[PDB]
């Protein structure tokens, strides 16, 4: 019998992990501060990672990687990209961005910003978000820690609605950092026409509370892959492979690899993995950029019961054996 | 990476080398605490044989 | 050189208490002359814990006999081991107790209990450096649960800094020899949670049960019962009489196994359960004594210990096996059963391994655990007390010694405390 | 050339004293006779082996140490061991019962009976010193005796010696060999009590030495014997520069200066490589490339950490064997661009490293395989708080509930000094995340 304690009551993600764990009669919840334990599905923030893999006779494993916040807050994405080598700051699929503080890079962004004007000069501040070609008033916004961001002003537009859109992609890392892309990713689409002077944010939380038109294209301003695909095909004369994932599938692999050997629990006395949320905008061109990474994402509604077998399948019963639905990103 | 005061000898050597630079209580207060324990321990055994005693 | 005084008091006492030197003396290589002819230097090297050395290299036991009637210590001193004992520690009187805990600690015992401290304190003076008691005795009859008590009150008060530790056997209406049995056991538990650092229960419930259920003999004697109980205090004194890192001695046992004063009431197991001359062949496998050392049904108390939860264990094993596998299976009880575990005494689970096994067996598992599963015990002396307090029956062999309704009220509430007490840490959390 | 006076206390200690003393005298070529044919200076020396021995007119060569234990058993074996000459039974103290695994019956019950005795046979080494510069003491957290006696003997080595250094060597408890619940008590209530009046703690994790010995001497179950010839190896490592020439840690003083900017962070962790079984056939001897990147995995850490998620102040690389500087420069450039080292920003990123051309020696018959170049690193870094972190919660969970309290209490300890303790343990893991974060 293996066992497993829940520390993270507010995952929609793990409780059905932690159910389907149950179902299988070979797993056993323990008490949350029970410190016998074989998994654990840990909390969000100060989780005890110096706690674990000290129990004899135990073979732990945690749910989440030690120092994968560097990839997940927006100004440390930036700072990674910037002083990273592998990255570097000639990055060609990821925003302009700096970092700035209220009351730091607020220099070097105006330096570029006068650049800009002289002779599209709109861009995005994001911590409650403000879009504005004014540079006197972000920097205002954020006085009353922000990142200034390069704004998208030539999305690729849907039709019909000419909205935007926004893809997001899950991520698997096991404890041998094995990197598996979920095969169902989905569009978290603007039901609005985009207008170039809540139709700007795709955030589904907007869209549900300031859109009249929610739902009329598709289920809760949700298009999944193969509509998009079929899309591509009859609009654009492409597919979804090429003009898109080829690139996704290279940023996630560049930002992990980057990372690897600052969180890999390879000769560690506990092993880690973990589900990312990778969100991406694509434009005109079918150029796609990287916006964040999500170090604890939620999932579409209709794709929870085969992600979550699939980290079963994948990140515990590899760890724990009993008695493909991804796409593994070789290096 | 640069290596300053080399030292050499029959027995080795050693060195430096940088890759970046930057960017109480008295003896009287110890034989107190320590007969303060004493007594609390005394106090205790004397309720003890007191209790024995009734 | 720490020296431990051991003294046993009344019939029961005295029955196991003679057994468990014949037995330990086999295993240190003492002979019933006193003379050793052991094969191995681990025999001696800490001897002097249980025994005195004499003149000619004689190994005398560091013990003293008490009762209120000479029955029981003729036939010790005329059975196999007799002559071992030193004669002047014999203390007896002629009256007997009557089964009656107020003639054994006010009455006939006072008489007698300022011989015995003579003795005890012969022995004491000639300590290098005293441990303290270990008692063996009775809790149902009278001078073993009267006297007994009293000797431990006067020892206390001599000796308040040393270990005060006892091998109390519990009263069962299955092997009942009178009804007021359950009167004594609580007037004798008052004494105990208030004077005793460490009590091992052993029930006769549980003694009863295993040589019926398991051991399959139908008819059980006292010898059959006292046969698992001089193997379990075997086991449990073997940290004590053998080199080891764990639970060297009484007050580093103490320390590790009783996290509040007056829950120290541990439930003893042993394995592998054999009577007498079954002579078994076949060793157990590491795996195997694990499992049954932990199993309700080798418990010398009668409690199931998924009642409750554990506090405290102490595991000893002993013959030659791999060590490695011995820490894997008892890590692997501790993980698959973690709920019975306390979390708030992190590795609450010490083990010790001793390369002599004892006689008969190639491989054997000792049990020590402070449960508070015990609490089933005290329920049932209290359910059997109160079932004649509440009429009040029996109580005028008592009255007629001078006691008093009241310390039979204050007895059964402090016992009650104690299983609120049990109550209380086994529903706690962390 | 200044002295120095080793203090061994309780089991670990003592025991711990034994196996880096027979060491010594294999290094310095001194017999079980306490003869040193070498040295042809007799009666007397200069030396820098002299700093941990001293001489007598006959020309044996006496370790200046002592040791203490609360119960003699432990202390008797080396009283009739095979290096029974080489001390004199002034040095060797014992009593006649234990502190039962209690600090406060160590601190304040045995204690208080002993300190006195232990005081004035430590000034009698001191009194043939010319010119003491400090104290290596070595014991355990657990134990009553390592925990409780040791932190009343710093306390008045402060109030004797107040300019002198004061080095630990100390055991972290471990349930895998570990012979008590309370020993997260135990060493909480020590830390607290010492912490002030030790310049640099070197914490030695039994736990980790005890995977070592599984993982790469092969061992099923390791013993006590298995665990401390192989720290005597580190602690070997760590004192070679007070006792050869060289340029590096040549004094007491000279630990804090190095490895110890402030004065409550003073816990360097201390990493080891190779770690050969000796029972290995066939093995490959490994370079300088391959033994100093060892130094930054986990699995040959003294105490079981992630420093990648922590800051360093310090490090120090003492190597012994066939090493040049042209090599090790080499591999530290190498090892810069693929693991992640980060120091403070106060702190200069980069080693002191030291070199002692003779390689490590092994005892006859012992676990670990004879390698021509090996090396310890110190560093100080800020991970090393995960084992405080890791004992701390150990200490809530049954402080809460006052388990085992009593026993404390017993022996005339007052119940606020566990919280006292205890607060001191919260601030100092206070320090290190302002420090490494
Ligand atoms: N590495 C190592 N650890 C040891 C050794 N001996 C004891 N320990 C550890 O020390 C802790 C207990 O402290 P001890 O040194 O044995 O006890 P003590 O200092 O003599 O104190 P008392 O016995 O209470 O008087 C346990 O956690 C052991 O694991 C040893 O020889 N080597
Ligand atoms: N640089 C940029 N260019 C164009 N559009 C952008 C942009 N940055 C953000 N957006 C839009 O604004 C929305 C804000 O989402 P962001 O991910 O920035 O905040 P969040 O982290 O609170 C939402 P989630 O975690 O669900 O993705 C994006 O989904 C995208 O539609
Ligand atoms: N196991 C065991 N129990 C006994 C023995 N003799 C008596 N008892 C128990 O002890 C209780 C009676 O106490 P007893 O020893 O006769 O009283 P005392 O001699 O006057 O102190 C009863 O509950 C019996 O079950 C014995 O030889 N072995
Ligand atoms: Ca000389
Ligand atoms: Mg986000
Ligand atoms: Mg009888
Ligand atoms: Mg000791």
């Amino acid at each position: 019998m293996y066992t497993f304690v829940v520390r993270d009551e507010n995952s929609s993600v793990y409780a059905e992990v932690s159910r389907l764990l149950l179902a299988t009669g070979q797993w056993k919840r323990l008490r949350k501060d029970n410190p016998r334990f074989n998994l654990m599905l840990g909390e969000r923030n100060r989780l005890p990672f110096g706690r674990l893999g000290h129990e004899p006779g135990l073979v732990q494993l945690v749910n989440y990687y030690r120092g994968a916040d560097k990839l997940c807050r927006k100004a440390s994405l930036v700072k990674l990209i910037k002083t990273s080598p592998e990255l570097s700051e000639s990055c060609t699929w990821f925003p302009e961005s700096y970092v700035i503080y209220p009351t730091d890079e607020r220099e070097v962004f105006l330096a570029a910003y006068n650049r800009r004007r002289e002779g599209g000069n709109v861009w995005i501040a994001k911590s409650g978000i403000l879009i504005s070609s004014e540079a006197s008033e972000l920097l205002d916004f954020i006085d009353e820690v922000h990142v200034i961001q390069k704004y998208l002003e030539k999305p690729l537009l849907l039709e019909p609605g000419h909205r935007k859109f926004d893809i997001r992609s899950w991520v698997l890392v096991d404890h041998l950092y094995n990197i598996y892309l979920y095969r169902e990713g989905v569009l978290r689409t603007s039901s609005e026409p985009y207008n170039s002077a809540t139709c700007h944010l795709t955030n589904h939380c907007i869209q549900k509370e300031y859109s009249k038109n929610y739902g009329r294209y598709e289920e809760g301003n949700e298009m999944f892959f193969e509509e998009f695909n079929q899309y591509l095909m009859d609009a654009l004369n492409t597919t979804l492979e090429n003009s898109i994932l080829l690139q996704i599938k290279h940023i996630i692999r560049s930002c992990l690899m980057c990372i690897e050997p600052a969180i890999s629990t390879k000769h560690l006395h506990y092993q880690s993995f973990q589900l990312f949320g990778f969100d991406f905008m694509v434009d005109e061109e079918l150029k796609v950029w990287l916006i964040e990474v999500n170090g604890a994402p939620a999932c579409a509604q209709k794709l929870y019961a085969e992600l979550c077998q699939g980290i079963v399948d994948v990140a515990i019963s590899s760890v724990f054996p009993l008695a493909s639905i991804f796409i593994k990103l070789h290096h | 990476m640069e290596v300053i005061e080399l030292n050499k000898c029959t027995s080795g050597q050693s060195f430096e080398v940088i890759l970046k630079p930057p960017s109480d209580p008295s003896l009287e207060e110890i034989q107190k605490k320590l007969e303060a324990a004493e007594e609390r321990r005394k106090y205790q055994e004397a309720e003890l044989l007191k209790h024995l005693a009734e | 050189m720490r020296e431990i005084v051991h003294i046993q008091a009344g019939q029961c006492g005295n029955q196991i208490g003679a057994k468990f030197w014949e037995v330990i003396s086999d295993e240190h290589g003492i002979d019933p002359t006193g003379s050793y002819h052991g094969d191995s230097d681990l025999q001696l090297e800490r001897i002097n814990v249980y025994y005195n050395e004499a003149t000619g290299n004689k190994y005398v036991p560091r013990a003293i006999l008490v009762d209120l009637e000479p029955g029981t210590m003729d036939s010790v001193r005329s059975g196999p081991f007799g002559q071992i004992f030193r004669p002047d520690n014999f203390v007896f009187g002629q009256s007997g107790a009557g089964n009656n805990w107020a003639k054994g600690h006010y009455t006939e015992g006072a008489e007698l209990v300022d011989s015995v401290l003579d003795v005890v304190r012969k022995e004491s003076e000639s300590c290098d450096c005293l441990q303290g008691f270990q008692l063996t005795h009775s809790l149902g009859g009278g001078t073993g649960s009267g006297m007994g008590t009293l000797l431990i009150s006067k020892i206390r008060e001599e000796y308040p800094d040393r270990i005060m530790n006892t091998f109390s056997v519990m009263p069962s209406p299955k092997v009942s020899d009178t009804v007021v049995e359950p009167y004594n056991a609580t007037l004798s538990v008052h004494q105990l949670v208030e004077n005793t650092d460490e009590t091992y229960c052993i029930d006769n419930e549980a003694l009863y049960d295993i040589c019926f259920r398991t051991l399959k003999l139908t008819t059980p004697t006292y010898g059959d019962l006292n046969h698992l109980v001089s193997a379990t205090m075997s086991g449990v004194t073997t940290c004590l009489r053998f080199p080891g890192q764990l639970n060297a001695d009484l007050r580093k046992l103490a320390v590790n196994m009783v996290p509040f004063p007056r829950l120290h009431f541990f439930m003893p197991g042993f394995a592998p359960l054999t009577s007498r001359g079954s002579q078994q062949y076949r060793a157990l496998t590491v795996p195997e004594l694990t499992q049954q050392m932990f199993d309700s049904k080798n418990m010398m108390a009668a409690c199931d210990p998924r009642h409750g939860r554990y506090l405290t264990v102490a595991a000893i094993f002993r013959g030659r096996m791999s060590m490695k596998e011995v820490d894997e299976q008892m890590l692997n009880v501790q993980n698959k059963n973690s709920s019975y575990f306390v979390e708030w005494i992190p590795n609450n689970v010490k083990t010790a391994v001793c390369d002599i096994p004892p006689r008969g067996l190639k491989m054997s598992a000792t049990f020590i655990g402070n449960s508070t599963a015990i609490q089933e015990l005290f329920k049932r002396i209290s359910e059997q007390f109160t079932a004649m307090f509440r009429r009040k029956a029996f109580l005028h062999w008592y009255t007629g010694e001078g006691m008093d309704e009241m310390e039979f009220t204050e007895a059964e509430s402090n016992m009650n405390d104690l299983v609120s007490e049990y109550q209380q840490y086994q529903d706690a959390t962390a | 050339m200044r002295e120095c006076i080793s203090i061994h206390v309780g089991q670990a200690g003592v025991q711990i004293g034994n196996a880096c003393w027979e060491l010594y005298c294999l290094e310095h070529g001194i017999q079980p006779d306490g003869q040193m044919p070498s040295d042809k200076t007799i009666g007397g020396g200069d030396d820098s082996f002299n700093t941990f021995f001293s001489e007598t007119g006959a020309g044996k060569h006496v370790p200046r140490a002592v040791f203490v234990d609360l119960e003699p058993t432990v202390i008797d074996e080396v009283r009739t061991g095979t290096y029974r000459q080489l001390f004199h039974p002034e040095q060797l103290i014992t009593g006649k019962e234990d502190a039962a695994n209690n600090y406060a019956r160590g601190h304040y019950t045995i204690g208080k009976e002993i300190i006195d005795l232990v005081l004035d046979r430590i000034r009698k080494l001191a009194d043939q010193c010319t010119g003491l510069q400090g104290f290596l003491v070595f014991h355990s957290f657990g134990g009553g005796t390592g925990s409780g006696f040791t932190s009343l003997l710093m306390e008045r080595l402060s109030v004797d010696y107040g300019k002198k250094s004061k080095l630990e060597f100390s055991i972290y408890p471990a349930p895998q060999v570990s012979t008590a619940v309370v020993e997260p008590y135990n060493s909480i209530l020590t830390t607290h009590t010492t912490l002030e009046h030790s310049d640099c703690a070197f914490m030695v994790d039994n736990e980790a030495i005890y995977d070592i010995c599984r993982r790469n001497l092969d061992i099923e179950r390791p013993t006590y014997t298995n665990l401390n010839r192989l720290i005597s190896q580190i602690v070997s490592s760590i004192t070679a520069s007070l006792r050869f020439d060289g340029a590096l840690n040549v004094d007491l003083t000279e630990f804090q200066t190095n490895l110890v900017p402030y004065p409550r962070i003073h816990f360097p962790l201390a990493t080891y490589a190779p770690v050969i079984s000796a029972e290995k056939a066939y093995h490959e001897q490994l370079s300088v490339a391959e033994i100093t990147n060892a130094c930054f995995e986990p699995a040959n850490q003294m105490v079981k950490c992630d420093p990648r998620h922590g800051k360093y102040m310090a490090c120090c690389l003492l190597y012994r064997g066939d090493v040049v500087p042209k090599d090790v420069n080499a591999a530290i450039a190498t090892i810069k661009t693929k693991r992640s080292i980060q120091f403070v920003d106060w702190c200069p990123t980069g080693f002191k490293v030291g070199i002692n051309y003779q390689p490590p020696t092994v005892v006859p018959g012992g676990d670990l395989a004879k390698v021509q170049r090996a090396v310890c690193m110190l560093s100080n870094t800020t991970a090393i708080a995960e084992a405080w972190a890791r004992l701390d919660h150990k200490f809530d969970l049954m402080y809460a509930k006052r388990a085992f309290v009593h026993w404390y209490v017993g022996e005339g300890m007052e119940e606020g000094e566990f919280s006292e303790a205890r607060e001191d343990m919260a601030a100092l893991e206070k320090d290190y995340e302002e420090v490494g974060v």
